[PDB]
């Protein structure tokens, strides 16, 4: 199978601002000595309608990885709302997690992610253009859908 | 709504 | 594009 195995995300500090960072806690696993770097990424998807709306939040480099298990912290900003249709600001989205080796994605972990104002007036009249500084982001860690693609680990 | 759920999920799994 | 310590 795959050299390298995700064992489990944690979401952080999940339920918060619309400008908090994300953070989620990954931890992996690698069946032997890796060559090249892994590259992981935070994909939002701004908009339903369109894959062109997506925002990559954030692209790292894990290095060279041993043979071990292992765990780091993927933190990222938080996606700009001047690239969001106001249609799809409030309401349900995807936020995506993947990983890359030589460039060729192979597992994609994605949760739904409801941003929703606090305040009952705000819910009940919302403002005519979504005020980011007052919703609130809600991953619902609870049910990730994994995804896999096979690639070449040569 | 179900199609926009239907978009949401095909962004889950795509290519 | 950024590097990335593992813990």
């Amino acid at each position: 199978m795959a050299k390298v195995q995700v064992n489990n995300v944690v979401v952080l500090d999940n339920p918060s601002p619309f400008y908090n960072p994300f953070q989620f806690e990954i931890t992996f696993e690698c069946i032997e000595d890796l060559s090249e770097d892994l590259e992981w990424k935070i994909i939002y998807v701004g908009s339903a309608e369109s894959e062109e709306y997506d925002q990559v939040l954030d692209s790292v480099l894990v290095g060279p990885v041993p043979a071990g298990r292992h765990m780091f912290v993927f933190q990222a900003d938080a996606p700009n709302p001047g690239l969001i249709p106001d249609a799809d600001a409030v309401g349900v989205t995807v936020v995506l997690i993947t990983c890359t080796y030589r460039g060729q994605e192979f597992i994609r972990v994605g949760y739904y992610v409801n941003n929703e104002y606090t305040e009952t007036e705000l819910r009940e009249n919302p403002p005519v253009k979504p005020d980011f500084s007052k919703l609130q982001r809600n991953i619902l860690a609870s049910n990730p859908r994994v995804t896999r693609f096979h690639i070449n680990w040569e | 709504d179900p199609r926009r759920q239907e978009l949401l999920e095909a962004r889950f799994t795509g290519v």
